[PDB]
């Protein structure tokens, strides 16, 4: 009876980045400008892809 | 490079950059921050976020 009970585990439930968007309009093209930091002002983050 | 962009080109600028003689100055900092500003051609300090202007 292989018993791994209890493993008393903590997670974390914050979303570390964070997105804000502006869409500019423009005459027949488009553009989206994208405001990306972390959630809280001690945390900082790398970015690798968008 | 091609300084004749008429508007939807994303191109890329090019930096070289070279440490002097008084590159024996300082050494306790080993990282240096460089900031790229943006001027218009006739009227001064664009603000950068720089919308209807150059994206980034």
């Amino acid at each position: 009876g292989t018993f791994g009970e209890t493993k008393k585990v903590r997670i974390q439930c914050y979303l570390q980045l964070s997105v804000s968007v502006e869409d500019i309009f423009k005459k027949d093209i488009f553009f989206f400008k994208f405001l990306l930091n972390s959630s809280v002002r001690e945390e900082p983050v790398i970015l690798y892809s968008s | 490079d091609e300084p004749k962009v008429k508007v939807g080109e994303i191109i890329n600028l090019k930096i070289i950059t070279e440490p002097t003689s008084t590159c024996r100055r300082k050494q306790n900092s080993t990282v240096n921050f460089l900031d790229i500003v943006i001027f218009d051609s006739k009227t001064s300090k664009i603000l950068p976020r720089s919308n209807r202007r150059i994206l980034y």
